[PDB]
């Protein structure tokens, strides 16, 4: 009973780390690129205005 | 050393999440380590106890836990009268230092 | 028992992790073309300036 308990605790520790393995860069880089897709907003506002 | 008593299956491998640490247990407090295996830290398994190798004072055990809980695990195995052996990759190099002791007897020879 | 059950589960957080990438992973390529898309936000801004040329 408390063997399997335990073991079944261990999968708990699983997934509260499955949450911390599937929500960082996965929070992060949705942010980091959004400001790299933003900056080529900003990298082609420059030129092409100078082309006008 | 354990450069022959060693064993892949004796060992949990995967140390990401668990590690089976070699806890070397006595004799008269093998009962009392037996009760006491699951209880010794946070997230540590209640079944992996099982004795790998016996002496005639102690008893030499397997004890799967977690990565970060193996010092929470020997810090209460040292205050209940247990030792725990680190075994690791150097294994490998230990078969080797047996046969660097089989090239120093032939260097001696 | 309980030891073989562990790695398998662990592989269920390894397959999260594969998940991990994959939302940074389409959602960089995707979004990559539509800045790509503000090209016509450019073309409107050409044929409509074209106009004040003319």
């Amino acid at each position: 009973a408390d063997v399997q308990k335990q073991i079944k605790h261990m999968m708990a520790f699983i997934e509260q780390e499955a949450n911390e393995k599937a929500e960082e860069i996965d929070a992060k880089a949705e942010e980091e690129f959004n400001i790299e897709k933003g900056r080529l907003v900003q990298t082609q506002r420059l030129k092409i205005m100078e082309y006008y | 050393s354990l450069a022959e008593i060693v064993k892949k299956d004796d060992f949990v491998l995967d140390s990401e999440y668990l590690v089976t640490l070699l806890v070397v247990v006595p004799k008269l407090n093998h009962n009392d380590w037996i009760k006491q295996y699951e209880t010794l830290a946070e997230m540590v398994v209640p079944r992996s106890s099982n004795v790998l190798s016996e002496d005639q004072d102690s008893y030499l055990c397997n004890v799967t836990l977690f990565r970060k809980a193996v010092d929470d695990f020997r810090h209460k195995a040292r205050e209940n009268k247990f030792i725990v052996r680190d075994f690791q990759y150097n294994e490998e190099e230990m078969k080797a230092d047996k046969e660097e002791m089989n090239r120093l007897s032939t260097d001696k020879k | 028992q309980g030891i073989q059950q562990l790695l398998q589960a662990e592989k269920r957080a390894a397959e999260k992790v594969a998940d991990a990438r994959k939302r940074k992973a389409r959602r960089l390529k995707q979004a990559k073309e539509e800045a790509q898309m503000e090209v016509d936000q450019y073309r409107r801004e050409r044929e409509q300036e074209f106009q004040s040329k003319q």
